[PDB]
């Protein structure tokens, strides 16, 4: 709901358009396990696309805890230092590319 | 409220014991025991029931007249209350007719 | 709030190398390092130490 | 009473290793008496067992159960033996592999 | 010296039969001494996760017996006048206590006495549950097979290292053919322990091996259920129960 | 009108027979589907785990 939850005006980090453009995900802590059949996704996403998104972004700062873990987590924070954490939970490797994608692409 | 506020104990789960360890023993023995013997009488439970299945009023009925001379006079009487409500229940009661 | 060094799932050396990546910027570490290091802070690492 | 240290799964196929089974299977079979060897069959159990009982002991690679039954002809064994195995956790390999510095990998055991 | 089987049952000509490993428990480096070839209709069926679904599970259910019961409003003491007048006051129309809307009233849908989950399924879906449940364990090389299960330690300390130095698993079966000719060696050992567990061939199961890591067979047993499994394939139709006489079978 | 009665009597006859013919196939063209070994045992890698 619009009235319920806040709002503001449009606004970039720091004017990212006109200078040079800086990818604006700081880094991202994956919380994989050694066990649990929900991390089948996470895993396999760590064995294959975690190298290429290395890669592909030397920019941005990659943690992975791999601890004992009911659930799997992916946590990620900005250079504003605004934390968003979502689950992961039982989700395929296709999903999970497109999920850590646009958490590359957004601020 | 319904919820408890604190946790509860951690409940220890001993998957490897006499009964979980020995589970599932002992049902092939007609299949590679030269059919000495049935599954079916293998199993420990009450006598109006040892390898059967049925409804409600199915086993109702098999108690009775196995066991009902054995079984109390109160018990006895709300047996046949029960199958006296589950007969009409059944053939006067729900769909399909 | 706390630094960041002392909250979990840190390194210090590949950050500020994942940092100058951020910002298309590639020199040697030791001017990095230089630049970020400050005179308070070698006040207390040297009292740590002694201490 | 003792137990030896393990041996390791892990295994890589030393070089003329075809020089070396060849110069056992014409010990097995006096000698071998028809030419490409490589078509030789193990029918006969005793045959197969002393074969690849030299094969384990020897090199320090076992077949398993599930692919003695598929090893037919010799050169199927040539082919299960030439191609490599490895043992080592996938936090060993991935450290091993050249990951760039943003990235790490940890291990929380 | 080796020891050779060869299989006594015949075989399709279409199909040759899998050679497999044999071991022992007298030394501690024995491995690999003896062959034994196995048939491949029994060894070799398909994957069939739905029969390993039915039968696994059945064996869970047919056993199982409830226990649980609620009185119904009849059962439930008291309730048999009338609380209050039809029209008399603006208290809601009820026509006595203990029904499911007042407290501690009985259930209206619920529990009722011990129910019986039995149900028994074809001989042959059983049997071919058995016939698939070694064979995948053959092809995931998770069974053995030795010669007969002596030992002369005889301690559980000697039969741990042992398995986790030929990397078998965490849990283990050990299968024999009769109650009586266990040698008192290897029983005493796994009655000190739980993982490493003993049954005969009469009590082998799917779900056994299946919550097991591994599986172990001895020769005579290898035959034993071979030979009743094969009975199975190529049974004559049943006109009677198998428990009297036949002509053939005993 | 461009075209008389008797004109455009037998003209779209064959279009109108070869579509109605598909419509059979298409009808005809009922079963379940086709099973694998790969989509069953894919189940399996549920349990896939690192060494
Ligand atoms: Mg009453
Ligand atoms: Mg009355
Ligand atoms: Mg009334
Ligand atoms: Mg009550």
């Amino acid at each position: 709901t619009a009235r319920g939850t806040p709002s503001r005006f449009l606004a970039s980090v720091l004017h990212n358009g006109l200078g040079r453009y800086v990818q604006q995900l700081q880094r991202l802590s994956f919380s994989v396990s050694r066990d649990g059949a929900s991390s089948r996704g996470a895993r396999e996403f760590v064995e294959r696309e975690v190298i290429d998104f290395a890669r592909r972004n030397p920019g941005v700062v990659i943690y992975v805890n791999s601890r004992p873990c009911c659930v799997p987590r992916v946590v990620a924070e900005y250079l504003n230092g605004a934390v968003r954490e979502e689950s992961i939970h039982c989700k395929s490797v296709e999903e999970i590319s497109t999920l850590v994608q646009k958490l590359a692409d957004q601020s | 409220i319904g919820i408890r506020l604190t946790l509860p104990p951690p409940k220890v789960v001993d998957r490897w014991n006499e009964k979980r360890a020995m589970f599932g023993v002992y049902d092939n023995i007609g299949i590679l025991g030269n059919f000495e013997k049935h599954p079916k009488e293998l199993i420990r439970g009450p006598i109006w029931l040892r390898g059967w299945k049925g409804n409600e009023l199915q086993r109702c009925i098999r108690k009775r007249k196995m066991v009902g001379s054995r079984m109390f006079a109160d018990d006895l009487h709300n047996l046949n209350k029960r199958i006296r409500y589950l007969y009409k229940h059944f053939n006067r009661h729900g769909k399909f007719r | 709030p706390v630094r960041r060094s002392e909250k979990p799932n840190w390194d210090y050396h590949a950050e500020i190398q994942a940092f100058g990546h951020r910002l298309q910027e590639n020199f040697s570490l030791d001017l990095l390092k230089t630049a970020f290091v400050n005179s308070c802070y070698i006040k207390s690492e040297e009292a740590k130490r002694q201490q | 009473l003792v137990c030896p240290p393990l041996r390791s799964r892990a295994y890589t196929p030393p070089e003329d290793l075809q020089s070396r089974l060849e110069s056992y299977v014409k010990e097995v079979f006096g000698s071998s008496l028809p030419s490409n060897w490589q078509d030789i069959s193990l029918e006969d159990s005793r045959l197969k067992f002393n074969l690849l009982a030299h094969l384990a002991d020897d090199l320090g690679h076992v077949v398993p159960n599930s692919r003695l039954h598929q090893m037919c002809r010799v050169r199927d064994v040539l082919d299960f033996y030439n191609v490599p195995i490895q043992d080592r956790s996938k936090f060993d390999e991935l450290s091993a592999s050249n990951l760039p510095p943003n990235l790490k990998i940890t291990w929380s055991y | 010296e080796p020891v050779l089987r060869k299989v006594e049952l015949p075989v399709p000509t279409h199909r040759r039969p899998v050679q497999a490993w044999v071991e022992s428990l007298r030394g501690f480096e024995q491995e690999r001494v003896g062959l034994a070839d196995l048939h491949p209709d029994v060894f070799a069926t398909a994957p069939r996760l739905d029969i390993l679904h039915q039968v696994a599970m059945w064996q869970k259910n047919f056993k199982r017996i409830s226990y649980a019961k609620t009185k119904t409003r009849a059962e439930v003491r008291g309730g048999g006048r009338k609380p209050w007048p039809q029209k008399g006051t603006g208290r809601a129309r009820h026509g006595s206590i203990r029904s499911p809307l007042w407290r501690g009233g009985g259930v209206a849908h619920g529990p009722r006495g011990p129910t019986s989950y039995y149900y028994m399924l074809p001989m042959k879906v059983r049997a071919l549950g058995l016939k698939v449940a070694l064979t995948v364990k053959l092809a995931q090389d998770d069974l053995h097979i030795m010669d007969s299960l002596e030992l002369p330690t005889g301690d559980p300390q000697y039969l741990t290292e042992l398995a986790h130095y030929r990397r078998w698993g965490d849990s283990v079966l050990l299968v024999d053919l009769t109650h009586e000719e266990m040698p008192q060696s290897i029983v005493e050992a796994t009655s000190r322990l739980k993982t490493f567990n003993l049954i005969p061939a009469v009590g082998l199961n799917v779900h056994s091996m299946l919550k097991h890591q591994t599986l172990v067979l001895t020769l005579p047993t290898v035959a034993f259920l071979e030979d009743k499994l094969l009975w199975q394939d190529s049974r004559y139709r049943p006109l009677y129960p198998f428990s009297l006489p036949y002509s053939d079978f005993p | 009108p461009y075209m008389t009665r008797e004109q455009e009597r037998g003209h779209a006859a064959v279009r109108r027979r070869e579509a109605f013919e598909a419509i059979k196939a298409a009808a005809t063209s009922k079963f379940p589907p086709h099973r694998f070994i790969a989509d069953q045992l894919d189940h399996l890698n549920v349990t896939k785990k690192w060494s």
